[PDB]
């Protein structure tokens, strides 16, 4: 009888962990573009005159 | 004229090449060499000018 009750917890916790991991991919793809813009500004405004 | 956009140094030209799922740019740049020391001045004065 405890198998049926443990599976209900396993399914929920897996869902929650995988939601966490999707939203981190989507947030990291946005931090990546900001850092790519910062790297271009360091080249074009600090080591040059734009 | 964007610094570092087309390689390191003063961009002269670039050539494309195809790759399996991409592209390779060959960047030709000018890099100055063998610098010497000198004395400078902002302006010269001559005839009060
Ligand atoms: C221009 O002159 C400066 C100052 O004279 C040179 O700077 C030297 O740098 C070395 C580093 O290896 C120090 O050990 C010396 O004390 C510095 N002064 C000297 C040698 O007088 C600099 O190297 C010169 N630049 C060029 C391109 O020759």
């Amino acid at each position: 009888e405890a198998e049926v009750q443990i599976d209900r917890l396993i399914t929920g916790r897996l869902q929650s962990l995988q939601t966490y991991v999707t939203q981190q991919l989507i947030r990291a793809a946005e931090i990546r573009a900001s850092a790519n813009l910062a790297a271009t500004k360091m080249s074009e405004c600090v080591l040059g005159q734009s | 004229k964007r610094v570092d956009f087309c390689g390191k140094g003063y961009h002269l030209m670039s050539f494309p090449q195809s790759a399996p799922h991409g592209v390779v740019f060959l960047h030709v740049t000018y890099v100055p060499a063998q610098e010497k020391n000198f004395t400078t001045a902002p302006a010269i004065c001559h005839d009060g000018k």
